[PDB]
Protein backbone atom coordinates (compact mmCIF):
# COMPACT_ATOMS: atom_id res chain seq x y z
CA UNK A 1 0.00 0.00 0.00
CA UNK A 2 3.19 2.14 0.21
CA UNK A 3 1.82 3.96 -3.27
CA UNK A 4 -1.60 4.95 -2.15
CA UNK A 5 -0.28 7.39 0.73
CA UNK A 6 1.59 10.65 -0.57
CA UNK A 7 2.95 12.79 2.38
CA UNK A 8 1.36 16.83 2.53
CA UNK A 9 4.02 19.16 1.06
CA UNK A 10 4.41 21.93 3.41
CA UNK A 11 2.48 25.13 4.10
CA UNK A 12 5.45 27.64 2.39
CA UNK A 13 8.74 26.96 1.05
CA UNK A 14 10.73 28.47 3.85
CA UNK A 15 14.22 29.46 4.11
CA UNK A 16 17.19 29.77 6.32
CA UNK A 17 17.43 33.46 8.31
CA UNK A 18 20.46 35.54 7.94
CA UNK A 19 21.34 38.56 9.25
CA UNK A 20 19.41 41.95 8.78
CA UNK A 21 22.27 44.37 10.17
CA UNK A 22 23.55 46.29 7.30
CA UNK A 23 25.01 49.48 8.37
CA UNK A 24 22.12 51.54 6.33
CA UNK A 25 20.69 51.21 10.12
CA UNK A 26 23.44 54.36 11.68
CA UNK A 27 24.76 55.19 8.28
CA UNK A 28 23.50 58.41 6.29
CA UNK A 29 21.57 57.72 3.13
CA UNK A 30 20.31 59.99 0.54
CA UNK A 31 17.92 59.95 -2.64
CA UNK A 32 19.66 60.94 -5.27
CA UNK A 33 18.68 60.70 -8.84
CA UNK A 34 21.50 61.65 -10.82
CA UNK A 35 24.12 59.51 -12.56
CA UNK A 36 26.23 59.71 -9.39
CA UNK A 37 26.46 61.75 -5.96
CA UNK A 38 29.05 64.48 -5.26
CA UNK A 39 30.14 65.52 -1.55
CA UNK A 40 31.54 68.35 -0.89
CA UNK A 41 34.11 68.54 2.22
CA UNK A 42 36.71 71.38 2.71
CA UNK A 43 40.31 68.92 3.49
CA UNK A 44 41.51 71.79 5.82
CA UNK A 45 40.52 74.94 7.74
CA UNK A 46 41.24 78.80 7.47
CA UNK A 47 44.06 80.22 9.27
CA UNK A 48 43.75 83.01 12.10
CA UNK B 1 -12.99 -18.73 0.08
CA UNK B 2 -16.24 -20.37 -0.49
CA UNK B 3 -16.68 -20.53 3.34
CA UNK B 4 -18.66 -23.15 5.53
CA UNK B 5 -21.08 -23.57 7.42
CA UNK B 6 -18.70 -23.98 10.68
CA UNK B 7 -15.59 -22.90 9.05
CA UNK B 8 -13.74 -20.13 11.36
CA UNK B 9 -12.81 -17.98 8.00
CA UNK B 10 -8.92 -16.48 8.13
CA UNK B 11 -7.40 -13.39 6.08
CA UNK B 12 -6.98 -13.57 2.32
CA UNK B 13 -5.02 -11.88 0.05
CA UNK B 14 -5.39 -8.42 -0.83
CA UNK B 15 -3.86 -6.85 -4.56
CA UNK B 16 -0.62 -5.22 -4.49
CA UNK B 17 -0.71 -2.10 -6.03
CA UNK B 18 1.70 -0.89 -8.75
CA UNK B 19 2.16 3.03 -9.36
CA UNK B 20 2.83 4.64 -12.79
CA UNK B 21 4.42 8.01 -13.56
CA UNK B 22 3.34 9.67 -16.57
CA UNK B 23 6.42 12.32 -16.74
CA UNK B 24 4.43 14.69 -18.82
CA UNK B 25 7.43 15.79 -21.62
CA UNK B 26 6.86 18.87 -23.63
CA UNK B 27 6.07 19.32 -27.24
CA UNK B 28 7.20 22.68 -28.73
CA UNK B 29 7.58 24.68 -32.28
CA UNK B 30 8.80 28.11 -32.88
CA UNK B 31 8.07 29.28 -36.61
CA UNK B 32 9.80 32.93 -37.95
CA UNK B 33 7.72 34.99 -39.75
CA UNK B 34 8.36 38.12 -41.25
CA UNK B 35 6.60 41.67 -39.87
CA UNK B 36 6.16 42.37 -43.60
CA UNK B 37 4.13 39.57 -44.35
CA UNK B 38 1.95 39.40 -41.39
CA UNK B 39 0.76 42.98 -42.00
CA UNK B 40 0.76 42.84 -45.72
CA UNK B 41 -0.86 39.32 -46.24
CA UNK B 42 -4.73 39.52 -45.75
CA UNK B 43 -4.72 35.98 -44.52
CA UNK B 44 -4.74 35.97 -41.15
CA UNK B 45 -0.73 34.45 -40.84
CA UNK B 46 -0.89 34.59 -36.82
CA UNK B 47 -4.23 32.03 -36.67
CA UNK B 48 -3.26 30.07 -39.51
Amino acid sequence: GGYLVDPQTSETIRGVLRSTASLRQIASVVNVEATSFDVLVDKTDMGS
Amino acid sequence: GWASETAALSETATPQIDRITIPLHELAAMPKASQRLLDDSAFDIETW
